[PDB]
């Protein structure tokens, strides 16, 4: 997209990725991250977004915690209108909420509650 | 049709699953076509033909087709070596009578291939043919003629290779035993395949079978419903464990000794 | 020795079994389990 | 039995003193590993010093022991010292002979012939060293090779050097998978990142000593620091 | 190092077994783990006939083991459980009991809820180690 | 020294009246890895596995079956280097001495040579002889085939012998099975299931090696020829 | 298989495996060995249920042992400069005591 | 890793259902000494030794 993948939100997300490593927790902080995350959304329409969530899980990216966060609020956004059928998509393709490893956390639950529901 | 082996057969694969039967037979031609008499070529399409045609097989009920497939490649595959045209034959064989199936038709078959392994002059290959025909032989009640083909096998088998065979042998007499109805004998025929039995690790389902045999006996036949339903349990216990129908059968058994004890 | 062992496992199938009193299918049986034992080296 | 002055047969299957030049075949810390690609065959080794007041440009453990044929050396100093001397003029001497290039497998196997007779011998032991032999034939393509002195050679997809050998083992498996999708430096990369995990040092430019076979060219070269940095600095960008 | 005071005690076991085993309604049960220094009328019959050892585990009987286990570790389609029989060479008992506790204390600190191919093959290491180089039968 | 060492043989007379070393060989054979010999009559059959223990490896490389003639042909058990250096040995000595003539060889000659390069070194010391046990393995015309070759220095005929691991065993399995008039074809299998009761590590087409001498003599089986008789009866 | 002192020997390890054998749980209670060679183990602490976990030592690296050497030489008093890398080099097979 | 981890939650482990560990061995030379490893491990669990 014209300044989507192509120019700050791109660039900036590759430099992070290996400030913060996926083989160490926060070395950066949490405020970079939702930032990047925040902005990626904002940046792009529906289509494009959901190729993208994806990739950045295949990266650890800090915390399981900071990251379900990051997940959970963009999960909330999508829930609307016609954007609703392709996010069931999204949903099933991440492995964290058909899923837990810390599943003391009220986040996953809350995701998961909500499939249920579609 | 298609211009090479390889383009053709893949397509083949994909025809029967999506459109239907007649699609993926057009293209199996490829058993009248590209015909030698060297056989270096015509060997390696025959091997692709042979998967294909099984495929084809359940539904088309084209046991009559295949019969003449059958007769038809075997000269050509004893010209590269003997050891293919050993396997090609006894593969085909296999897939064959998995099917439903006319036994006439495929016990002349059967009959056929025992000629053409004298002819190289295999008794291992031989006496696995054997064994077949006991099983074939029984179902169409020819009890008869299955008792002494087995007589003279349970001979050959003793003294030659391969020690697993013989169990099976001794299955089948004591089902010609069963039908034959004179009790001592098929009681006396089991005990002799657990013996043989114990000696290697055996799976469930041969060693369930005897024991079902030994169960017809006791309930049917002693009327002593408790000792019955020990052997059908165990008996249950082998066919559940690599899932076959016989099952049913034996839960059938298990719950009508208990009406027969007076227990519901 | 090992003949007095064939009677000995005799017996036991026949308990097994409930029965009072031991037959010749049960006692070749046991002549079978203590040839196995024979047979190998 | 009695290896007091002879050596015999045993019930023991093997030789307390066979085992023993097993055992001990450094007495130092290097370590190696070799890796074969269809793009490359590379051997990667170490350079390490005590003290400076001893050179370094003479100092090492890749031997050149013919245009072709290249091969390094897991020993004692003096035990493979000699060896590759006795090596070198054997395979002049095959050249000599037959007009035509010596392979690389064939110098093994005859080596090994040598060593086993000293294995009969109980009035003089065995060099001890394993060799690895490298070399990029034309009529199969690279060949790698590991000698022992048991008497036994074969020739292997990769193998590692140095007392760590196993470690270094399970590392090559789940790599060896898939090896034939390294092109040509990657292949390099990757032979320079299983030494660093054992061994457990991020390297340095005069700490390592990778060398190179080169399909289609009969080359065995020790890299130059350009080339060994822009490797090391490939790693750091993945990290 | 001394034959004489274990031996009030045992003439004791000899005179209780004679004693009663006639109108048995209690069974003597046997352990060892030294079974190589047994007294001799310690086994004359009339004392002691069954003598049950241990043995080397069945392919099929490692798989029971396996199967009761993974229950608790909850299942996944990317593990397969038959690589896990198909890896040993048939050892013993204690080893394929051993390695089972073990795979499921790796898992909790790597923290998962699910299971891993991983952590079995670690594990799997973990007990059997020891090798080295050897054999000039063909080496 | 390059001359002193020692003169008499490690191997000694006992009041036994046994050979120390000698009883030692007939275990360094028995680390072996399984082998079979089956005589086809008009065929012959050797068969070994190969156990493999290193993923790491290449082609089929080394074998255990090398060709000394084009005509006869060795296989083992016992100790590998061992095994190299008495085929080059040997081989030296069958080519040269059967190119004087233009005769082709007899099979008893070469196990007469064979059994002196091991006799001498029982005889001499500073060196041991060799631990390993030979199966001949040739065909030629009408004569009998297969024959044996100890690390003793002595040679017997047999129609089917084994050796490797628990060779008491496979042999005893053997005696029973193999009788009668039999196929090439036939022979082969049998072998296969022989080697199987004996060790199944796993048999693939590369645990396996098998060659007959047959049709002009000794000829090597390809892969997917072995291959075919494993589906024929597995 | 003597019974010198040796029949004490016997008394202890039947003790160790008699409390792992019974009906008792450790159930918050831990257990550390310390052993110098290990060669004596029982059969039955392969399985875990008694040990579980055995730990070997490991032998520093050059930047753990420049850790060692720097946290022993900074209470002590000193001049001003030492080039401790130096020092790391001739230095191998060491342990922090 | 093992000792410490069991002490804060039993639960964690019990989610799972999984036996939680009993005994540990160090072995080796006492290269350390063999007491001092120890010994500074039992100021860092801080419990009753």
């Amino acid at each position: 997209a014209k300044e989507g993948r192509l120019q700050e939100v791109i660039e900036t997300l590759l430099s992070l990725e290996k400030q913060t490593r996926t083989a160490s927790d926060m070395v950066s902080t949490s405020r970079i991250l939702v930032a990047v995350v925040k902005m990626c959304y904002e940046a792009k329409e529906w289509d494009l977004l959901n190729e993208n969530i994806m990739l950045l899980s295949k990266r650890r990216s800090q915390l399981k915690q900071a990251v379900a966060k990051m997940v959970q609020q963009c999960c909330t956004y999508v829930e609307e209108i016609t954007d609703l059928p392709i996010k069931l998509r999204l949903i099933d393709t991440l492995r964290m909420v058909t899923e837990g490893k810390i599943y003391v956390e009220i986040e996953r639950a809350r995701l998961t509650k909500t499939l249920a529901t579609i | 049709m298609a211009a090479a082996a390889v383009v053709e057969f893949q397509r083949a694969q994909s025809l029967l699953s999506t459109d239907r039967e007649a699609s993926i037979d057009i293209l199996h031609s490829i058993v009248k076509r590209d015909i030698q008499e060297n056989d270096e070529e015509a060997v390696q399409v025959k091997e692709q033909s042979i998967l294909e045609l099984g495929s084809l097989l359940a539904k088309t009920g084209q046991a009559a087709e295949l019969g003449g497939l059958l007769k038809y490649v075997r000269p050509f595959l004893n010209s590269i070596s003997k050891a293919k045209a050993a396997r090609l034959v006894r593969s085909l064989l296999d897939l064959f009578l998995d099917m439903e199936a006319a036994t006439g038709q495929e016990v002349e078959l059967c009959l056929e291939c025992i000629e053409w392994a004298k002819s190289e002059k295999r008794t291992f290959l031989r006496q696995a043919l054997e064994a077949r025909l006991v099983s074939l032989y029984f179902d169409t009640k020819r009890y008869q003629e299955a008792l002494h083909l087995g007589s003279q096998l349970l001979r050959e088998l003793k003294k030659m290779d391969d020690k697993a065979l013989l169990v099976e042998v001794q299955l089948l007499e004591s089902k010609t035993y069963h039908a034959l109805s004179n009790l001592p004998k098929a009681r006396a025929a089991l005990t002799s395949a657990r013996t043989t039995a114990n000696a290697i690790y055996c799976p469930p389902k041969l060693q369930a079978t005897l024991d079902m045999q030994s169960g017809i006996i006791h309930a049917a036949e002693e009327k002593d419903w408790k000792t019955a339903y020990s052997y059908f349990y165990e008996a249950f216990e082998g066919y559940d464990s690599i899932d076959s129908p016989k099952a049913i059968t034996s839960l059938k058994y298990m719950l009508l000794c208990k009406i027969m004890l007076n227990t519901p | 020795a090992e003949v007095k062992g064939v009677c000995t496992e005799a017996g036991m199938y026949a308990l097994r079994e409930r029965r009072v009193h031991v037959t010749q299918e049960d006692f070749e049986m046991a002549v079978a389990k203590v040839m196995q034992k024979d047979s190998e080296k | 039995g009695f290896d007091r002055h002879i050596t015999i047969f045993s019930p023991e299957g093997r030789l307390y003193q066979v085992e023993y030049a097993f055992k001990a075949i450094n007495q130092g810390g290097l370590t190696s590993v070799a890796v074969r690609g269809k793009d490359c065959a590379v051997i990667v080794t170490q350079k390490k010093v005590p003290d400076k007041l001893l050179d370094s440009s003479t100092v090492t453990h890749l031997f050149k022991i013919t245009e072709n044929i290249g091969c390094v050396m897991t020993g004692m100093t003096a035990d493979s010292r000699s060896q590759v001397q006795r090596a070198r003029y054997e395979a002049a001497n095959w050249k000599y002979k037959y007009g035509y290039e010596i392979p690389v497998d064939m110098l093994c196997k005859r080596i090994a012939d040598i060593s086993q007779v000293y294995t009969q011998n109980a009035e003089m032991r065995p060099l001890g060293c394993c060799m690895i032999l490298i070399g990029i034939d034309e009529e199969q393509g690279p060949q790698v090779y590991k000698c022992d002195p048991a008497g036994y050679y074969c020739g292997f997809k990769a193998t590692a050097a140095g007392v760590k050998q196993t470690e270094s083992t399970s590392f090559l498996e789940k790599k060896v998978k898939k090896k034939f999708d390294w092109t040509f430096e990657q292949t390099v990369e990757t032979a320079i990142t299983c030494l660093s995990t054992v061994l457990s040092i991020d390297f340095k430019p005069s700490e390592i000593e990778v060398g190179v076979v080169t399909v289609e060219n009969p080359k065995f070269r020790i890299l130059t620091e350009a080339e060994i940095d822009a490797h090391l600095v490939a790693l750091a960008e993945r990290d | 190092g001394a034959d004489r005071e274990v031996q009030r005690i045992l003439l004791e076991l000899l005179n209780q077994m004679d004693g009663f085993d006639q109108n048995v309604n209690v069974k003597v049960i046997m352990a060892t783990n030294r079974a190589d220094t047994l007294d001799p009328a310690l086994l004359r019959p009339g004392r002691l006939d069954r003598k049950i050892e241990f043995p080397l585990p069945d392919r099929r009987q490692k798989r029971l083991i396996f199967s009761t286990i993974t229950s608790k570790m909850n299942l996944s389609e990317e593990v397969d459980l038959e690589d896990y029989v198909a890896r040993p060479d048939k050892i013993s008992g204690a080893d394929i009991n051993s390695i089972c506790q073990e795979s499921g204390m790796l898992a909790v600190r790597e923290n998962r809820y699910i299971v891993l191919a991983k952590d079995f093959e670690k594990a799997y290491k973990t007990v059997i180690k020891k090798d080295e180089q050897e054999h000039e039968f063909y080496k | 020294m390059a001359e002193r060492g020692y003169s008499f043989s490690l191997t000694t007379f006992s009041p036994s009246g046994k050979l120390v070393q000698i009883e030692y060989a007939l275990a360094a054979v028995a680390g072996g890895a399984p082998s079979v010999g089956i005589k086809a009559a008009n065929g012959v059959v050797l068969a070994t596995e190969k156990k493999q223990k290193s993923i790491l490896y290449d082609e089929r490389s080394v074998h255990k079956v090398e060709p000394i003639t084009k005509h006869i042909g060795l296989v083992y058990s016992g100790m590998g280097p061992d095994y190299r250096v008495l085929v080059h040995r040997a081989r030296k000595l069958a080519q040269q001495y059967y190119l004087v003539y233009q005769e082709p060889i007899p099979t008893a000659q070469l196990v007469q040579r064979v059994a002196s390069v091991m006799q001498e070194y029982t005889q001499s010391g500073g060196v041991r002889p060799f631990g390993v046990s030979l199966l001949i393995c040739g065909w030629n015309e009408g004569r009998p085939y297969l024959f044996q070759s100890d690390p003793s220095g002595a040679y017997f005929a047999w129609k089917a012998t084994a050796m490797g691991k628990n060779y008491v065993n496979g042999k005893t399995f053997l005696e029973k099975r193999y009788n009668e008039d039999l196929e090439l074809e036939d022979a082969i299998h049998t072998a296969i299931l022989t080697l199987k009761e004996s060790f199944e590590g796993q048999m693939t087409e590369d645990n396996i090696e098998v060659g007959i001498c047959n049709e002009a003599g000794f000829r090597r089986l390809t892969p997917t020829e072995v291959k075919d008789y494993l589906a024929a009866i597995a | 298989e003597g019974t010198s002192a040796d029949r004490e020997i016997q008394r202890t390890l039947m003790e160790l495996l008699n409390q792992m054998d019974g009906f008792d749980t450790l159930h918050r209670v831990k257990m550390i060995m310390a052993t110098n060679r290990p060669d004596t183990l029982d059969p039955a602490l392969l399985r875990p249920g008694r040990l579980d976990r055995k730990i070997h030592i490991d032998l520093p690296n050059e930047q753990a042992r420049l850790d060692i050497l720097k946290i022993h030489a900074g209470p002590i008093t000193k001049h001003g400069e030492i080039d401790y890398e130096a020092i790391v080099k001739l230095s191998d097979g060491f342990n922090g005591a | 890793e093992v000792i410490e981890l069991p002490l804060t939650n039993p639960e964690l482990f019990q989610r799972v259902g999984i036996i939680p560990p009993k005994g540990c061995l160090l072995y080796g030379p006492p290269g350390t000494g063999k007491t001092l490893l120890a010994r500074a491990v039992a100021s860092q669990l801080d419990c009753n030794f």
